[PDB]
C-alpha cells in the first residue's frame, strides 16, 4: 500500500476528542453532557497522550469512540430535539398573544422516560442495587434542601416522598444491620440482597445553599437517580408482595407528617431485627425523632412522640441536663446507647449511658537490610523507596493511635 | 401505569463483563468519622492553620473533627452540598482508568 | 369548584402564618398600614412571621387583609418550615447565619428552657411566654417565591398561577367583609 | 470584506428608498399613529380577537355533546380580510380601519387610505403588518377593522375614533405636500 501517515490509526481512532465528539454529534454541550450523565459515559486515559492526538501536548479529555458512536442512535436525542422545537413554538405562541393556544400546546405534551436506559446501564437488579449508593446519597440530601429558584418545590417534594418510601420499606423489611453517626450526618447501612448498601442521611437542620454549585448538573443527576429509585422501589415492593405505591396517611400527615405516615401492607430473623422486640419508647422533645424513630421502627419497637397531642413505655430517651420527673417505670436512655446497640447487634447494658454522664467514644462498625539493597535496579530501588515512604505514614498512624490516646488519659 | 412495570423481571445478564467498561465502584466505608470521636483524633490548635491553608482536593479529610458532648448539640454540616456536587462531577468528568494495586 | 365557609370569630387564641401577597399593584401602602407592617416586620416581599390571633389583634388584621393572606398552619408545616428555614442576626452583627447550631439557641435564651430549635418548634406550636421572646428573635423566614418571573414555560406557569390566585382569592374592599382564610399548608408546600 | 448577496441587496434597497423621491400617494405610510394611541387601539382590538381554530373546534364539540344528550347572541369579532374589508368599506359599514405600512405589494393598499377618506370612514395607519396579524391568529393581515362593537365598549370605540381623528387625520392632513424621500 501507499505510505500511511505517521499517526492516523491505533489510539488516533479508538478515542475521539471532546470537541471532535461534540462536533460529530451536532449537539450542544449541555445536551451532550446530559446524555453522557444518563449513559454514565466517562473520559478515559489513553495509553499514550501524544499518540492519541497528532503529537499535541496540550491538555485534552479522551472519550471512547465506540461509546460515543453507540450514543448517537439513542432516542433521547430525538426527544431533546422535540423538546427544543416545542419550546420555540411555545415562545412564538406567547409572543403572539395567544395564551389559550400556548395552554393547549403545553397540556398535550409528554416527557421522555429513562426506563430503557436503566435496563441497559444496569441489566441486572444486583447492579442497580450496587449503584444505588450514589442515588440514595443524592436523594437524601435533596430531600432536606429547601425550595429555591433553582429547583421547583415539586422536585423536592418528589425526592422527599421517594426517601420516605425507601425508609418505610427498610423499616418494614428490617434489613438494617449497621448504623453510624457523623458530623456530615447519620450513616445507615442495610443488607439489601447481601449488597450492604450504605447511605448518608444529613442532619435535618436548614441546609445552607452555596450558589457557586451549578444546580443544572445536580438536577440532571437527580432526575436519573429518582427514576432509578422509583424503579428499584417498585421491584422491591413487587418481590416482597407489598402494595405499591403505598397510600399516604392524611390523619398522621396533619400531626408531624413523619416516618409514621405512609403506611404500607402486604399484597426478626437477625439479631439487629430482633433487638428492642416488643419494647415501647418515649422520645423527648430535644432528641431528633426523625433519626431515632426509624431505628426503633426497623427494630420492631414502638415510639410515642412528645408531639402526639400537639406510662406504659418501658424506655425513655432524653438529652436534658437534668431530668424532671424520673419515673421509675421508664428507663432513661441516651441515643448513644441506642446507636451502640445497633452497632454491636446486642442489648448492651443501659446502665452505662444514664443521662448526664460522660459519653464514651463512638466508633464505626467497619544496616543488615540496607546492605543488600545497594545493587538494586533503578526501578526496583525507586519502588522500594516509595514503598518505605508510604509505609512511613502507616507507621505514624499506628503510633498516633496510641500516643495521644494514652497521653490525654493521664490528664 | 407510571413506573408500574418490572423491567428487570428475571434478568441475569451483566454489563460489567465488557472489556472496556469500568465497574461503578462505591465510595469507601467510613472509619472513625464520629461526631464524638476519641480525643486523640482532635486536631491541635496550631495544626488548624496548616489544615486550612492547603489547596482544595489535596486533603485526606475535608472537615475538622470536633468533640461534641451530645447528639442534639451536633450542628448541621456546612459542606454537604459542595461534597455531593463534587462527587457528582467526578462521577462523569473524572478520567476512569484500570490499575493494579 | 371551591366553596367558602363563613365562621364567626371566637375568644379562643389561635396561631396564624402571614404571607405577603404583593398587592394591590399600583398602591402606595398608607401610614396606617405601614405602621402595622413595620410592627409585624413583613415589609419585605415574600416574608412570613408567626403571630397569635387575639381579640385585640383581630381588628388590625383587616388593615392589611388585601396585602397578605392568613391561615392556621399545621404542626407538620410549622416543624418543616422551622427545621428547613431559619436565620438569626448574630455577632460575627451583619451576618444572617442560618439556624445550624443548637448551642446558639442555648446561649441566646438560656433561662427560657430553650436549648434547641426543636424546643422553639414546640413553643410556636404550643403557646407560652417563650413565644414572645422567640418570635422577635426568630427573624422570620424569607419564603421561596413562585416560578420566579422569566422563562418560556415559566411565563405560562406564572399566568396559570396568577389566574388561580385571582379566582381563589379576591379583595372584597368592604369594611364588613369577613377575613379571608385559606389552607396555608398548600401555599407553604408550593413555596417550600 | 464581503457580505451575503441578499443582505447587501436589502441594505441597498433601504438606501435607495430613503434617497429616492416618492410621489405623494407613496410615503403616506410611515406617518403612522403615535405609539400611545396605537397601543390603546391594539388593547381595544385584543378584546375582540376572532375565535381560533382550537377554540372554535372546542365550542363545536361542546355543542355536539350537549345535543347528543338533549340561542347565543350575534358573535362579535374584528374583520381583517382585505377583500372583505374593502367590501365593507364603500358600504358605510366599517367604523375603524387599520392599514399596515409594510405591505410587500405597495400598490395593493395605496388606494385604501384614499378610498376611506372619500367614504369618510375613520382610518389609521399602524407600523407593522405582523402586529396586525398577531392579534387575528394569522401571520399577517395588512389590515384590520371593527364593525360591531359591544355596547359596553361603544363609548370607548367612539372616544378612540375621536382621538384618532385629531392624532392622524388632522396632523397628517398635509401628507399630500412636497414629495417625500428628499434626504441627502
Amino acid at each position: 500500500m501507499r505510505i500511511k501517515k505517521k499517526n492516523t490509526r491505533g489510539n488516533a481512532r479508538n478515542f475521539i476528542t471532546r470537541s471532535q465528539a461534540v462536533r460529530k454529534l451536532q449537539v450542544s454541550l449541555a445536551d451532550f453532557r446530559r446524555l453522557c450523565i444518563f449513559k454514565g459515559i466517562y473520559p478515559r486515559e489513553p495509553r499514550n497522550k501524544k499518540k492519541a492526538n497528532k503529537g499535541s501536548t496540550a491538555p485534552t479529555t479522551f472519550y471512547y469512540a465506540k461509546d460515543i458512536q453507540y450514543l448517537m442512535h439513542e432516542p433521547v436525542l430525538a426527544k431533546f430535539r422535540e423538546h427544543k422545537t416545542f419550546a420555540r413554538k411555545l415562545t412564538r405562541a406567547l409572543g403572539r398573544g395567544e395564551v389559550s393556544s400556548a395552554k393547549r400546546l403545553e397540556e398535550n405534551r409528554d416527557s421522555y422516560t429513562l426506563d430503557h436506559i436503566i435496563k441497559e446501564r444496569y441489566p441486572s437488579f444486583p447492579d442497580a442495587i450496587r449503584d444505588i449508593d450514589d442515588a440514595l446519597n443524592m436523594l437524601f440530601l435533596f430531600s432536606n434542601l429547601p425550595s429555591t429558584n433553582q429547583v421547583s418545590s415539586k422536585i423536592i417534594n418528589d425526592a422527599q416522598k421517594i426517601c420516605n418510601q425507601w425508609l418505610a420499606y427498610v423499616a418494614k423489611e428490617r434489613l438494617v444491620r449497621k448504623v453510624f453517626v457523623s458530623i456530615k450526618g447519620v450513616y445507615y447501612q442495610a443488607n439489601i440482597k447481601g449488597e450492604e448498601v450504605r447511605w448518608l442521611v444529613p442532619f435535618k437542620f436548614p441546609e445552607n445553599i452555596p450558589s457557586d454549585v451549578d444546580f443544572r448538573i445536580m438536577l440532571t443527576f437527580l432526575e436519573f437517580y429518582s427514576t432509578l429509585l422509583h424503579f428499584v422501589l417498585y421491584k422491591l415492593y413487587t418481590d416482597s408482595g407489598l402494595i405499591y405505591p403505598p397510600k399516604l396517611d392524611l390523619k398522621k400527615d396533619k400531626i408531624i407528617s413523619g416516618l409514621s405516615s405512609y403506611i404500607l401492607e402486604s399484597r426478626y430473623d437477625s439479631p439487629v431485627a430482633s433487638l428492642f422486640s416488643a419494647f415501647v419508647f418515649y422520645v423527648s422533645r430535644e432528641v431528633p425523632i426523625d433519626i431515632l424513630e426509624f431505628l426503633i421502627l426497623s427494630c420492631g419497637g414502638n415510639v410515642i412522640s412528645e408531639a402526639a397531642m400537639d406510662s406504659k413505655v418501658t424506655h425513655q430517651i432524653v438529652d436534658r441536663p437534668v431530668l424532671k420527673n424520673k419515673v421509675a417505670g421508664r428507663t432513661y436512655i441516651q441515643p448513644q446507647w441506642i446507636f451502640d446497640c445497633i452497632n454491636k447487634g446486642e442489648l448492651v447494658p443501659a446502665n452505662k449511658y444514664l443521662p448526664g454522664e460522660a459519653l464514651p467514644p463512638h466508633l464505626s462498625p467497619w544496616e543488615e537490610k540496607k546492605l543488600k539493597m545497594i545493587m538494586m535496579s533503578n526501578k526496583q530501588k525507586k519502588l522500594y523507596k516509595k514503598m518505605k515512604y508510604s509505609n512511613a505514614k502507616k507507621e505514624e498512624q499506628a503510633e498516633n493511635l496510641k500516643k495521644k490516646k494514652k497521653q490525654i488519659a493521664k490528664q | 401505569e407510571n413506573y408500574q412495570y418490572d423491567l428487570w423481571g428475571d434478568s441475569t445478564e451483566t454489563n460489567d463483563h465488557v472489556m472496556h467498561l469500568r465497574a461503578p465502584k462505591l465510595p469507601p466505608p467510613t472509619n472513625e468519622e464520629s461526631y464524638n470521636p476519641p480525643e486523640e483524633y482532635l486536631l491541635s490548635p496550631e495544626e488548624k492553620e496548616a489544615w486550612e491553608n492547603t489547596e482544595y482536593s489535596e486533603r485526606e479529610r475535608n472537615f475538622i473533627p470536633q468533640k461534641y458532648s451530645a447528639l442534639r448539640k451536633v450542628p448541621g454540616y456546612g459542606e454537604s452540598i459542595r461534597e455531593r456536587f463534587e462527587r457528582s462531577l467526578d462521577l462523569y468528568l473524572a478520567p476512569r482508568v484500570r490499575k493494579n494495586k | 369548584g371551591l366553596i367558602r365557609e363563613k365562621t364567626t370569630y371566637d375568644g379562643k387564641p389561635a396561631l396564624l402564618f402571614i404571607v405577603r401577597v404583593r398587592g394591590p399593584l399600583a398602591v402606595n401602602i398608607p401610614n396606617k398600614a405601614f405602621k402595622i407592617l413595620s410592627l409585624l416586620r413583613l415589609v419585605e416581599t415574600n416574608t412570613g412571621v408567626f403571630v397569635k390571633l387575639t381579640k385585640n389583634v383581630y381588628p388590625l388584621l383587616k388593615v392589611i387583609a388585601p396585602y397578605v393572606v392568613i391561615g392556621k398552619p399545621s404542626l407538620s408545616s410549622i416543624r418543616s418550615l422551622i427545621q428547613k428555614r431559619g436565620r438569626i442576626i448574630y455577632k460575627g452583627e451583619p451576618h444572617e447565619i442560618v439556624l445550624n447550631d443548637n448551642n446558639i439557641v442555648e446561649e441566646q435564651l438560656g433561662d427560657h428552657g430553650i436549648i434547641c430549635v426543636e424546643d422553639i418548634i414546640h413553643e410556636i406550636a404550643t403557646m407560652g411566654e417563650s413565644f414572645s421572646v422567640c418570635n422577635f428573635f426568630l427573624q422570620p423566614f424569607k419564603l421561596n417565591r413562585e416560578v420566579s418571573g422569566f422563562g418560556s414555560l415559566n411565563r405560562l406557569r406564572k399566568i396559570k398561577q396568577r389566574e388561580a390566585e385571582s379566582r381563589t382569592r379576591q379583595f372584597s374592599n368592604a369594611a364588613t367583609a369577613p377575613v379571608i382564610e385559606v389552607d396555608i399548608d398548600s401555599l407553604l408546600a408550593k413555596l417550600n | 470584506v464581503k457580505w451575503p448577496e441578499y443582505v447587501r441587496v436589502q441594505r441597498q434597497k433601504k438606501i435607495l428608498s430613503i434617497r429616492l423621491k416618492v410621489p405623494p400617494t407613496i410615503a403616506q405610510f410611515q406617518y403612522t399613529l403615535d405609539r400611545n394611541t396605537a397601543a390603546e387601539t391594539f388593547k381595544l382590538f385584543n378584546k375582540y380577537r376572532p375565535e381560533t381554530a382550537a377554540e372554535k373546534k372546542e365550542r363545536l364539540t361542546k355543542e355536539a355533546a350537549a345535543v347528543a344528550e338533549g340561542a347565543s347572541p350575534k358573535p362579535y369579532a374584528v374583520k381583517y380580510g382585505l377583500n372583505h374589508v374593502v367590501a365593507l368599506i364603500e358600504n358605510k359599514k366599517a367604523k375603524l380601519v387599520l392599514i399596515a405600512n409594510d405591505v410587500d405589494p405597495i400598490e395593493l393598499v395605496v388606494f385604501l387610505p384614499a378610498l376611506c377618506k372619500k367614504m369618510g370612514v375613520p382610518y389609521a395607519i399602524v407600523k407593522g403588518k405582523a402586529r396586525l396579524g398577531t392579534l387575528v391568529n394569522q401571520k399577517t393581515s395588512a389590515v384590520a377593522a371593527l364593525t360591531e362593537v359591544r355596547a359596553e365598549d361603544e363609548a370607548a370605540l367612539a372616544k378612540l375614533v375621536s382621538t384618532i381623528d385629531a392624532n392622524f387625520a388632522d396632523k397628517y392632513d398635509e401628507v399630500k405636500k412636497h414629495w417625500g424621500g428628499g434626504i441627502l
